[PDB]
RNA sequence: GAACGCGCGAUACUCUUUGAACGCACAUUGCGCCCCUUGGUAUUCCAGGGGGCAAGCGU
RNA sequence: ACCAUCGAAAGGGAAUCCGGUUAAGAUUCCGGAACCUGGAUAUGGAUUCUUCACGGUAACGUAACUGAAUGUGGAGACGUCGGCGCG
């Protein structure tokens, strides 16, 4: 005798990127240094590999300052720049000299 | 503008329509 | 419908072998 | 569950499983243009 | 007499992209984009627009609360009132001619 | 072989992006999944780093 | 039960406005004001004898007022023209 069952299946299925590397150099033109004095905001270069966590990241992690926002904007000429607006109990001013 | 950049050879050679370059023939 | 796909290709050929 | 067996009457079974498969397959390969199925409402 | 224009990257004129004009607290005539209105919903049966219901945008609905989306009734927020009372008659109904029914046919093989 | 950079590759007078080119797409620096680890209030959140993914009615 | 993926910067689609500001930047910056989505959580209130609330004949109303598998419905979602009414 064979044990067979009844109820069966319808169908069968088969069973490198630091806080050095990050921030290359700061930016120190006229505008960028009118924006430091003034704006409470740090312009930045940074390279075309960073996001704003990590550009965040590696100026609070450098520079020891709290960071409000970071707006980054690709040139034309291939680099990256970072305008890092800190917050009110930190001047911008002081971070530059220092 | 019927040919843009490949990217295997750097050349305006890659037809857009054919999607196939017509110098190192890619892919 | 095609009921067929309750039998895989393998055990369909041995069991028509079997006839 | 069926605890009974059969000595030919499980190949004849096994033999009308195959002859339907093997029509339900050549219905549906052959009804893939609807000239066929016009052909059988008058057939 | 100030001309304005499209605020955004479609230049056509889309049903998707749509002007009006307005003057800004600075005096002048300025273009504002408007979104496309809402729908009122409809019954399931005849196809009429619900009563009671909302009228919002398809992802507005998840940020109000069922009573602003539903009828106390049965099959509330999905058929209407008389679409509703029309089931429930046809159901009895329906369920009253099969009592018969089978009342007919227990009589009609009770014979032999 | 190509692109971008300082003969060479972010260790730049180790080996970026690619290419037979390999997680999937691609005229886009677009979209995923898996394992370890670190930080910020932190079992849940967010982010960074490292390493990967082209059974049978047969005997 | 049923097949990947590609294919639209004029199709479908969650959400931001005003004012000011440069030699050259703005719905992106500054000031003020506001929405959207996702997440963890706490408090108040309700869940009325202890266990998922009521009112109106009705259309329906509400500060809430559990809801698996399964089966459906709406919005998305749709030709063109004319006059009339309103902003
Ligand atoms: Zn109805």
């Amino acid at each position: 005798k064979k044990a067979l069952k009844v109820r069966t299946s319808a169908t069968f299925r088969l069973p490198r990127l630091d806080s050095y590397k990050v921030i290359e150099q700061p930016i120190t033109s006229e505008t960028a240094m009118k924006k430091v004095e003034d704006g409470n905001i740090l312009v930045f270069q940074v390279s075309m590999k960073a996001n704003k966590y990590q550009i965040k990241k590696a100026v609070k992690e450098l520079y020891e300052v709290d960071v409000l926002k970071v707006n980054t904007l690709v040139r034309p000429n291939g680099t990256k720049k970072a305008y890092v607006r800190l917050t009110a109990d930190y001047d911008a001013l002081d971070i530059a000299n220092r | 503008k019927s040919h843009t950049l490949c990217n295997r050879c750097g050349r305006r050679s890659f037809h857009v329509q054919k999607k196939t370059c017509s110098s190192c023939g890619y892919p | 419908l095609s009921r067929y796909v309750k039998w895989p290709e393998y055990v369909r050929v041995q069991r028509q072998k079997k006839i | 569950m069926i605890k009974d067996k059969d000595s030919a009457a499980d190949a004849d079974d096994l033999e009308s499983e195959l002859n339907a498969m093997y029509s339900d397959y050549k219905t549906r390969r052959s009804e893939r243009d609807a000239k066929f199925r016009a052909k059988q409402a008058r057939g | 007499a100030q001309r304005v224009t499209f605020r955004r990257r479609n230049p056509y004129n889309t049903r998707s992209n749509k002007i009006k004009v307005v003057k800004t607290p600075g005096g002048i005539l300025r273009a504002q984009h408007v979104k496309k209105l809402a729908t009122r919903p409809k019954c399931g049966d005849c196809g009429s627009a619900l009563q009671g219901i909302s009228t919002l945008r398809p992802r507005q609905y998840a940020t109000v609360s069922k009573t602003h989306k539903t009828v106390s009734r049965a099959y509330g927020g999905s058929r209407c009132a008389n679409c509703v009372k029309e089931r429930i008659i046809r159901a009895f109904l329906i369920e009253e001619q099969k009592i018969v029914k089978k009342v007919v046919k227990e009589q009609t093989e009770a014979a032999k």
